[PDB]
């Protein structure tokens, strides 16, 4: 129950020509999906929109290293014909160099199924779902559209 | 412009000249841009 708790912290920052600035922190919980490794992670997040994810194609322009991932899952009725399963939306992350995936399964709850079948070997780096107040936290601060920092902790 | 804030950095010539530093938050492994107010 606790166990597989992730605890994500999040850091923003917004400068103004004054050279103020404000930080923006939000620290939030989600859980560690059977579909990925528990092990702690760090990296700028990444936004992942929906033809972006969809792009199959083989090259170097692809690979970042050490980032984020973010999807927010669409309600099933809307997205009835993924590119891409939910596990294979985490795969595909990880080939093009992400150390970690959040997924939003506020409006797909039952990503949540899928992502903790363990009858597949887990991917090397974490795949983390957020729901409820803790999924409102993450998209309130990712679709300020941003370069934010994302931390990922195991107990 | 120039705004690297929240970059990975391995030394303060990878972010913005003056307005940022280059800093491994306490508690992170990495090395960030962030602002820098002088001082």
């Amino acid at each position: 129950s606790t166990k597989e708790t992730a605890f994500v912290e999040v850091v923003l920052f917004e400068s103004s020509p004054s050279g103020d600035y404000t930080t923006y922190t939000t620290g939030l919980t989600g859980r560690f999906s059977r579909a990925g490794a528990t092990l702690s992670a760090e990296g700028e997040i990444v936004q992942m929109h929906p033809l972006g994810l969809c792009n199959n194609n083989d090259e170097e322009d692809l690979y970042e290293y050490g980032w984020v991932g973010v999807v927010k899952l669409e309600q099933p009725e809307l997205d009835p014909k993924p590119c891409l399963t939910v596990l294979g939306k985490a795969k595909r992350a990880v080939q093009r160099g992400a150390t970690a995936v959040i997924f939003d399964v506020s409006e797909n709850p039952e990503a949540i199924d899928q992502l903790n079948q363990g009858s597949e070997d887990p991917l090397k780096r974490p795949v983390v779902y957020v729901k409820g107040a803790d999924a409102i936290k993450l998209m309130n601060i990712v679709n300020k559209q941003k370069v934010a920092r994302a931390r990922i902790q195991h107990r | 412009g120039c705004n690297r804030l929240n970059k990975k950095c391995n030394s303060d010539a990878d972010c913005c000249a003056n307005k940022e530093k280059c800093e491994r938050p306490i508690g992170w492994k990495f090395m960030y841009c962030r602002p820098d107010v002088g001082p």
